[PDB]
RNA sequence: UAAGGUGAUAUGAACCGUUAUAACCGGCGAUUUCCGAAUGGGGAAACCCAGUGUGUUUCGACACACUAUCAUUAACUGAAUCCAUAGGUUAAUGAGGCGAACCGGGGGAACUGAAACAUCUAAGUACCCCGAGGAAAAGAAAUCAACCGAGAUUCCCCCAGUAGCGGCGAGCGAACGGGGAGCAGCCCAGAGCCUGAAUCAGUGUGUGUGUUAGUGGAAGCGUCUGGAAAGGCGCGCGAUACAGGGUGACAGCCCCGUACACAAAAAUGCACAUGCUGUGAGCUCGAUGAGUAGGGCGGGACACGUGGUAUCCUGUCUGAAUAUGGGGGGACCAUCCUCCAAGGCUAAAUACUCCUGACUGACCGAUAGUGAACCAGUACCGUGAGGGAAAGGCGAAAAGAAC
RNA sequence: AGGACCGAACCGACUAAUGUUGAAAAAUUAGCGGAUGACUUGUGGCUGGGGGUGAAAGGCCAAUCAAACCGGGAGAUAGCU
RNA sequence: CGAAGGUGUGCUGUGAGGCAUGCUGGAGGUAUCAGAAGUGCGAAUGCUGACAUAAGUAACGAUAAAGCGGGUGAAAAGCCCGCUCGCCGGAAGACCAAGGGUUCCUGUCCAACGUUAAUCGGGGCAGGGUGAGUCGACCCCUAAGGCGAGGCCGAAAGGCGUAGUCGAUGGGAAACAGGUUAAUAUUCCUGUACUUGGUGUUACUGCGAAGGGGGGACGGAGAAGGCUAUGUUGGCCGGGCG
RNA sequence: UACGGUGCUGAAGCAACAAAUGCCCUGCUUCCAGGAAAAGCCUCUAAGCAUCAGGUAACAUCAAAUCGUACCCCAAACCG
């Protein structure tokens, strides 16, 4: 019964401005 | 790929080390924390 | 004495059990559970005066236990030496 | 303390029944015998607890569970230990038997 | 024992002890630990016995 | 260090103030020369860091006297 | 202190002791590996190596002690250079480092506020460092007052958001005086006179009281419901104790305690007893702190930003008098009043709380409270510095469910 | 002989494709370039944040970089949501 | 002779809500009036924790294919054994560093852990196991560099650095090959040595430095020769004739 | 033999040829960028020592400690 859980915080982002 | 994490006990210990941050006051404040903190798995080192 | 009965006091109990040291003691040689001490040449001093088995060599052997019992929080054996005996004509007696 | 004893209990269940009280026990329990009576489901097990069968073990009671027997009387009239003969030496307070 | 140490002198206590550690608490100290008889009480006295000469002596001055 | 060793100045700090008035730190530091001073009742030359308000202090209170003192306040002679 | 134990998860085995030297608790002592200020040298924290003595020695080897550095002192030697220092060696002392906070000194912001922002403010805070003590520092007027007088310092509440300062913006913000808390003054800069004489200090040794062990310490039964009574009902009793907790449901009289009354081998806190040790007093007459105070220059501290701006601190350059004299009383002179710096020390009142004990709480009750009631500064996460959780409870009793 | 040529190792990343809640917080496949040097890499060592380093891009300095990270000022401030 | 809370209902009040009560529950809770608050929650991409949802969907980590027959076991596509088949082979093999830190081997056990099944395993639980004069690190010696007595600087902290002393990745004395453990190995054993140091015995003899000199002691590229590991072939020997 | 395998035994065991990036060779040649150090080693003396002691050689004898060493090691034990 151990347990190990984090939390996530790192970018989904790659795409890319739109009409600058 | 080359990670960040490549480790070498002779380094670590030789830049990190307990009788490396022994001699300098400031190298002293470091000890006096980890330990009135209880941090007390020190510069993990055998 | 030639050293100190502090170091006659290294042995403190027989190591023997099974396989290498069976082998080797039907073949030849003793084994014996060392202290951690650390030497040779006090324990080939130990097993002369205390016993009377005639040696020659001592082979000296740190051993680094694993770790054991409990999820409830890992633990791991305190360490100490092996020490075959090495017997030089004590194999008879 | 004043518990090696002549009780006749104070709960019920057990109320005028007597024994000896076997020995005091660190964490405010003792051994009164045939009245802190569980039946014990002893399980068999090899190299000794051989016999299976649910057993009757006297579990152990409270120590403030107890009242304590006196010659001429079932109840209890407290013990005073006050009386110095180089140590406290016991007496039923209150008649000061020397028990 | 305590008083019974207490009593003796210097130089006897000093010949008497070697024997206490070595050979009246060494034979034990083997043999328990490899299970022939668990007369397992035996150890905790005896190392309580060998402590009192060591203290005896030493602090006696001499004595 | 820099300090008188008559009177031991250390170096007072304090805020310039500017013709509009800008204070910043900046350090009020002695003169501070090394000179050779005659002890004449030693007749050797006791090379001491001293100012120049300092050198004054010594020749008017008189050589064996500011040599007393520093010996007896704990600073190398 | 005591009839029962062998700390805990955690049982169990073997045994020990049974009121009188076990076991439990305290004082004192001993031991206190190795690392760590760590210190014989070295070093990747918990390791490696060595010198010199005192030995032992079965002749093989192996112990034990000392050996750091720095400050001071003493001795010994002793260059360039006769000399002498300088230096070096040695020895005897004392120090070093680790702490949470408070305190004094040294150093010292920025955000922010001013609706921006630079003077100002924040703040001389935060923070770094140094130093020390249980309090610290400060302190026996070159302090005020106002034509009367007051008389060391400190701290509290005022005075009073006054007076005043102020890109007169924001804001900063006293004192004088008043009431209290709490109160002791003294040396040296020198000759005496008597010559430990007060007085402290440190050594004694004791007397008292306190603490660190603890001990004793009161008075209820019947009955009903109930798994169980400590609840209900009925009849009693103790009280310098009905504080609290625990015991099978809500117990003054069931138990541990409790007030109260006792109790110390020793070791120490506090008063006082008095020896010694050192300290220096008490009367005469002298003394009254120069590269200083002022002053020029530049800053800082004063509520006060140089502004009309004293005064105090002082980095720079000068540079005065010597009690028929000097300082100050907020530009400055005069008068008048009042005081004697540049030598030094000092209790208390007051601040603070890591830690210790005892108690208390309209504080919490497990997403709270500390992060943290549970093997928590842990597990984990990060190279590190550092960051940093979750997870409490069967039941009255393990009787933890034989079969 | 050669900062020579062709090209494994080794290093590096020019194209495309596949991935792009992946197999993977930058890789894989087929091609590609360099290749005894201004090479490349192991070991160890050295530069510190207003600073380094930089065949130079504001690149890189622990998956973070036009001023790192961590603690603290600090519950900064936000007429803003 | 059943509190709170939970969970249902009736009644009731303008409402917030209250009251009565059945079930659950096994103990505390509190009229009234007044006093005080961490005093009322649906929303803060709030925070923590629980459990959904997409969904039994996606995927199941290489296009280096496995197949059979036994074995055990309750259960075999995956495991063990065996036989084929395929793959790598300047590695997907072997030795070793770094780093890890028992993950090794043996015996047992399958909840959880392997992205499945699981009799299996680097899992759990027991146990066992790492052996050196010569190997390597300590060690001797130093390198870049570091720390640094004395010292000079610097408010302080500290900074630098001398004499020193550390610091490998270099240099320094020396063991090889069989045989052997469930698992070790240049270490144990066996065979055959070598190295250095102490002491002593003997002989002989000018020995002696934080000292002097020499020697240690060295680049890149290229170019052969000489040589051997080793390989190929034949010979030899053994076995074989499909 | 238990069917994991263990013991008992043992023939031949040569030659030629090809070689390596390995060794001789940190050499040699050559080239311009001009290529560690210290100690051990050997040797000379200084202060010093004097039948000594030390040095050198042999022989006899003894000592040579402590840790790492398992296993993985292009990986499923390392880093992600």
């Amino acid at each position: 019964a151990a347990a190990a859980a984090a939390a996530a915080a790192a970018a989904a982002a790659a795409a890319a401005a739109a009409a600058a | 790929m080359k990670r960040t994490f490549q480790p070498s006990v002779l380094k670590r210990n030789r830049s990190h080390g307990f009788r490396a941050r022994m001699a300098t006051k400031n190298g002293r404040q470091v000890l006096a924390r980890r330990r009135a903190k209880g941090r007390a798995r020190l510069t993990v080192s055998k | 004495m030639i050293r100190e009965e502090r170091l006659l006091k290294v042995l403190r109990a027989p190591h023997v059990s099974e396989k290498a040291s069976t082998a080797m003691e039907k073949s030849n040689t003793i084994v014996l559970k060392v202290a951690k001490d650390a030497t040779k040449a006090e324990i080939k001093a130990a097993v002369q005066k205390l016993f009377e088995v005639e040696v020659e060599v001592v082979n000296t052997l740190v051993v680094k236990g694993k770790v054991k019992r409990h999820g409830q929080r890992i633990g791991r054996r305190s360490d100490w030496k092996k020490a075959y005996v090495t017997l030089k004509e004590g194999q008879n007696l | 303390a004043k518990i090696r004893d002549e009780v006749i209990v104070l709960t019920g269940k057990d109320k005028g029944k007597r024994g000896k009280v076997k020995n005091v026990l660190s964490s405010g329990k003792v051994i009164v015998e045939g009245i802190n009576l569980v039946k014990k489901h002893q399980k068999p097990v090899p190299a000794l607890n051989q016999p299976g069968g649910i057993v009757e073990k006297e579990a152990a009671i409270q120590v403030s569970n107890v009242a304590i027997f006196n010659a001429a009387t079932g109840k209890a009239d407290r013990v005073g230990f006050r009386f110095e003969d180089g140590k406290k030496v016991r007496f039923f307070k209150s008649n000061s038997e020397t028990i | 024992m305590k008083a019974k140490e207490l009593r003796e002198k210097s130089v006897e206590e000093l010949n008497t002890e070697l024997l206490n550690l070595l050979r009246e608490q060494f034979n034990l100290r083997m043999q328990a630990a490899s299970g022939q008889l668990q007369q397992s009480h035996l150890l905790k006295q005896v190392r309580r016995d060998v402590a009192r000469v060591k203290t005896l002596l030493n602090e006696k001055a001499g004595a | 260090s820099r300090v008188c060793q008559v009177t031991g100045k250390r170096p007072v700090t304090g805020n310039n103030r500017s013709h509009a008035l800008n204070a910043t730190k900046r350090r009020f530091l002695p003169n501070l020369h090394s000179h050779r001073f005659w002890v004449e009742s030693e007749k050797r030359f006791v090379t001491l860091r001293v100012s120049a308000k300092g050198m004054r202090v010594i020749d008017k209170k008189g050589i064996d006297t500011v040599l007393a003192e520093l010996r007896a306040r704990g600073e190398k002679y």
